[PDB]
């Protein structure tokens, strides 16, 4: 070893990723007509942990009958996932919510359903998400939303208040604006602006508040005259083939996993 | 130096589905070994599946009268709920197996005089008839038995269901049923016997057996 | 003259959040549309492109001990063979110990593949005995519990002796269904004849007795683990896949 | 054809199976000639194509999942509020669209079943399970009722996947339903 | 400079039930808008195409 | 990690390297994080190998954001014992880097 | 026939002011849509393609006195390592001197690099003295005000000499840190931990003190200047960088 | 006759000076592997007994 270490025993890697394919493929009979040597091992040595398990004889299970692989991730979480809903009570309001990957954060503020199961599989997170933001009820408003990093100036989140800041300030970090007569639909993907290497999911006390929020992305609405209905927005989070994941956890308990 | 040999403790064995797992085992000990016999003391062929499994059975035996109307129903029959029975050498493989998948053959036989006359026709239906036409039943694999020509008819049908096999215990339905019409009506003069006998035989084709199972029912 | 044109089909201005064709973004936030080059630096060089990553890595599924007192034929753990098993709990923390197995497939509607039962026991070098364990085909509503021990040597079955050298008896058992997958039924309310979850239960017996001096524990447990081999699963969902009990 | 539906009032769900089954009689079920085509043959495997088309109140936002069979779903062919979250919901995937911009739909509905095909004809117990291809559903919101009607209708065809077995015999005159 | 554009021609969202060329759907509730291969197996073989 | 129960015990640890915190996930499934399981049938001994997995480029150590590893040993099985044999077993547990690299002289004392 | 048709996507007519690729004009004023061509003429040759121009320019951040009466160790001017850090201002006219460097980098979230500080002491010929000059890699917020100067020779630093025939000595800060990249954080109201602009504190101290024949001024007046190299920030904003008091 | 692995018991491991003699010793479990940075977070010579 470089580090100086020396040992007689061999070595071996532990848990990893991707062995194998999710989707059943031939790459005659698995096992048979010699023996289940594979039925007996000691689970504590990692090296006898890797004998491939097999017991009685079996035959290989054809080809899958459907073309794509969905236990892939950058299949599975493609699939744009719910995420928060709000509605604004009146004109001229600011709303803004982080996304933060921490599951200290219990929904409705934070991360619901399966996003708050999936960004808890994995300790590290590192790249960029598309978001896409739906819009419901009141016609003829026109809106401005824009994503800030970590760090900066930004509004109390989770909060429905009056702006505190610029219109210069806002249009600096880029913004959409947008009219719910038109549109009625927004998808824009947010980009990796980070002074950390990642954003981990699952930590606590003081590392929590700052290593965990990915960035903040907020509305403002105005000319919405309250005559009219109610204006309802909600925010579904997908996953771009540039963004990676790192060194599997333990998944979450069932009595951690809420729903929104 | 020289090694003195020693047992060796760990060993797997087994056969077909069981497995043994033995820390302290020891080597088997064989004797004899075996023999071919040079007078066969039976000559027939040694039982096997092909042998017991697929053979011809007596399913149903009905008759065919004079006073069935048009599109009278002879004999309906479930015919793999048929061949699952004690009666018949095919259930001690069907017994003992959870899943199979197979093929079915069906001969059914009449005995018309020459001095009666009429018709059937035997369609294999998969599931069950439901609705559709009764005059339409010349689209199913069938056979028209006709007083006039043939009193032997012969289906081939291979396994038409929607899963991957048919569960003997609880069956989920039937896969196939076969019905007997009438096809045109049975008429006789004055003292020709008044019905016809009708029999049929089912077995299985390629004969597919899965999930032994201590389960008796 | 411009005769550029095109005519506006149907669903106009719909939202398909069903795949990453249809739900990939429109434009960026992102300063010239720039994109992001790969950084393994900080994370040990392990990538996770695929979630047969979580369902290699055996787990404790449930836990049963194995007593001197257990007449031979005795069924001391009927396990049905399902991924979503798990009867494992926890006091403090309150919590629903889940396997991770058990926590990939309660996402799926319909599962497929082998599952691989690690059996551990926890003896001393001076107990003795041994355990049979038994596959039983069928769906999870068949009810196994009068099987005595000479019948469920019909069925598929391995037999494990708990002083050795090695602990572990794996058990794979092999796909048999009368359908090509199995379905995750939990979500729904109650029972559905034709509609399956476990492809089978795996009996434990007590084949023959545990045999002991008088200063060692009069009894063993024996941890079960639970994996997947030859897995597919699809049709993504979300469910919470509660604990079960026996 | 295959249905029609109106909503009588806001934030309610709708829940419609499609099913091959001959023993279900139209409204709900199969009508005219899919009722019949489905008929012709023992075994359909495959994915379909469905449209869905809106008509009268406008500015009206809806969501629409696909849910395969055995999966938990609201009771079918009924109105009523929803039993179950927007998590699971959209974890099937979802459609969500607005009777103002589009006024109509076409997705194709993917094969996913526990089953190697989906029977048309099927009695008493293997009816209900074999014979559902699956569960479109259809929910909406922001509905105000000082507005007219909100109907719906829905027309299933045939993508160049779908593959049928085993002819059958057609349905008697009298089996032959109409919408 | 961006010059790419179009004119809206007539029947805008219009919906021609008429052919499977406009029939066919437009997007896909199936993840990753997988398509399905062949399977015979339980259906004897017998395909009906026409 | 060392253990050293007599054969007369019987009991069973598992041994995992958790980044940061452990947070909630299950428990039954600390067989994902790199481990070993100690068993007093088979090893006494566990060895464990991990890489530098943390959210930042280096761990500060005199104001520490927060702990880069988390090492948690759970009875994965429960001691038992005759009559007489010892009640307990000892346990202790050796670490050290790998591979260390060291930033920012500094004249910080604390 | 015209089958040519197309499906209206999301985001239909919705403005992306974020990036030069949706940000571009649809259409035009100008007749036949014309191009124009490259003038230097008028403009000196100097063309500005990058933001790089004007932090190499080294500019004043701040200046301090050097007095004889200064005894060996005492800490004499405190710097926070960061672009952001000027303190120069002026009085007629009213205004706040920003540096190149600062004015620059206050536009953008995340700043990394070199910073390099160029040190011009003002002495005559006859001063004599030296002054070293400590980085302490760190937050900007950890106290530093209690190290005497034989800790701080622990520390990266270096010594210059008052008199001698070059004025400057360019103080050259490698990049220290544990994450990639700093933050701007003067745009946020107040201080959290784990969030820091500076990569340390520059120290100044006294190391010899200041000697000088009786006709010449008591003291020595220092500039320092500041300006990067290896400059990378990224992350676009709008912020008025506020004047730094010690 | 086949021959099925078991635990090899016996095993010496140690890094500079320490050592450990085990008889129920098992082979160590790897994750991962060094990587080298594509980006540097700090440029300066790491730390060594000649900077020190």
């Amino acid at each position: 070893d470089d580090s100086g270490g020396f040992s007689t025993t061999v070595s071996t890697e532990q848990n990893v990723p991707d062995p194998q394919v999710g989707i059943t493929t031939m790459r005659m009979d698995v096992s048979g007509v010699q023996a289940p040597v594979g039925a007996i091992t000691t689970i504590e040595d990692p090296v006898l942990a890797k004998k491939v398990p097999e017991t009685f004889p079996e035959l290989k299970p054809g080809e899958s009958r459907h073309t794509s692989d969905h236990m892939s991730i950058y299949k599975f979480m493609g699939r744009s996932h719910f995420l928060c809903t709000f509605t604004f009570n009146s004109n001229n309001k600011e709303y803004t919510f982080p996304i933060t990957l921490s599951s200290t954060s219990n929904p409705p503020h934070g991360l619901p359903s399966t996003l708050r199961w999936f960004f808890n599989l994995f300790q590290l997170y590192r790249g960029p998400l598309d978001l896409t933001i739906i819009i419901t009820g009141a016609t003829d408003v026109d809106g401005m939303a824009w994503f800030t990093p970590v760090g900066l100036a930004v509004d109390t989140p989770w909060v429905e208040k009056e702006s505190a800041l610029q219109i210069d300030y806002k249009t600096a970090l880029g913004a959409v604006r947008f009219n719910t007569r038109r549109t009625g639909n927004i998808q824009i993907r947010l980009p990796w602006y980070s002074y950390l290497y990642a954003v981990s999911g699952a930590l606590d006390g003081l590392g929590d508040k700052t290593d965990s929020t990915f960035g903040l992305v907020s509305i403002q609405i105005a000319n919405y005259n309250h005559s009219d209905e109610y204006l309802s927005f909600s925010c579904y989070l997908s996953v771009t083939e540039q963004s990676e994941f790192y060194f599997p956890r333990a998944p979450l308990n069932s009595n951690a996993m809420l729903s929104t | 130096e020289q090694m003195i040999q020693s047992v060796d403790r760990t060993a797997v064995t087994g056969a077909s589905y069981f497995t043994s797992v033995d820390q302290s085992s020891v080597h088997t000990a064989e004797v004899g070994s075996h023999q071919i016999e040079p007078l066969k003391t039976s000559v027939d062929k040694p039982g096997s599946k092909k042998t017991q499994g697929e053979k011809f059975f007596l399913i149903h035996s009905a008759r065919w009268l004079t006073t069935h109307a048009l599109f009278h129903e002879v004999a309906k029959l479930d015919v793999v709920k048929l061949l699952y029975n004690e009666q018949f050498a095919v259930q001690g493989l069907l017994r003992y197996h959870t899943y199979a998948r197979f093929g079915i053959e069906i001969q059914v036989q009449i005995n018309p005089t020459p001095f009666q006359q009429g018709g059937l026709i035997c369609a294999m239906v998969p599931g069950d008839q439901s609705y559709g036409s009764i005059a339409s039943l010349t689209v199913y694999p069938h056979g028209l038995l006709n007083c006039n020509i043939n009193n032997v008819v012969r289906i081939k049908v291979p396994f038409i269901y929607t899963r991957g096999a048919y569960h003997f215990k609880d069956p989920q339905y039937p896969v196939w049923e076969l019905t007997i019409r009438v096809w045109s009506e049975l008429n006789i003069g004055t003292g020709t016997s008044a019905y016809t006998s009708l029999n049929v035989l089912a077995r299985f084709t390629d004969l597919e057996l899965h999930g032994l199972t201590p389960l008796s029912t | 003259m411009m005769r550029n044109e095109t005519r506006v089909s149907t669903t106009e201005n719909v939202v398909n959040l069903s795949n990453y064709e249809d739900a990939r973004a429109k434009m960026s936030f992102a300063l010239d549309q720039e994109d992001w080059k790969s950084d393994p630096s900080q994370g040990g060089g392990i990538k996770i492109t695929h979630f047969t990553t979580w369902t290699s890595i055996p787990t404790l599924a449930a836990q049963f001990p194995f007593n001197a007192s257990d007449s031979v034929g005795q069924q001391i753990k009927v396990i049905p063979v399902d991924p979503y098993f798990f009867q494992m709990t926890n006091t403090n923390p309150d919590q629903k110990c889940i396997t991770a197995l058990a926590s990939i497939c309660q996402m799926f509607c319909f599962w497929r593949g082998d599952l691989v039962f690690d059996f551990q026991v926890f003896p001393t070098k001076y107990h003795s005995g041994r355990l049979l364990f038994c596959f039983v085909p069928g769906n999870e509503l068949i009810d196994v519990t009068g099987i005595t021990l000479k019948q469920a040597t019909t069925a598929p079955c391995a037999v494990m002796d708990i002083a050795g050298v090695q602990s572990t008896l794996r058990f794979r058992v092999p796909w048999i269904s009368d359908t090509p997958y199995r379905v995750n039924r939990y979500t729904k309310e109650a029972h559905q004849k034709g509609e399956y979850t476990a492809i089978g239960k795996l009996i434990v017996y007590c084949y023959n007795r545990l045999t002991s001096p008088s200063n060692v524990a009069h009894h063993v447990r024996v941890n079960v683990y639970l994996s997947a081999i030859n897995l597919e699963c699809f049709a993504p969902l979300y469910h919470a896949m509660d604990v079960t009990t026996q």
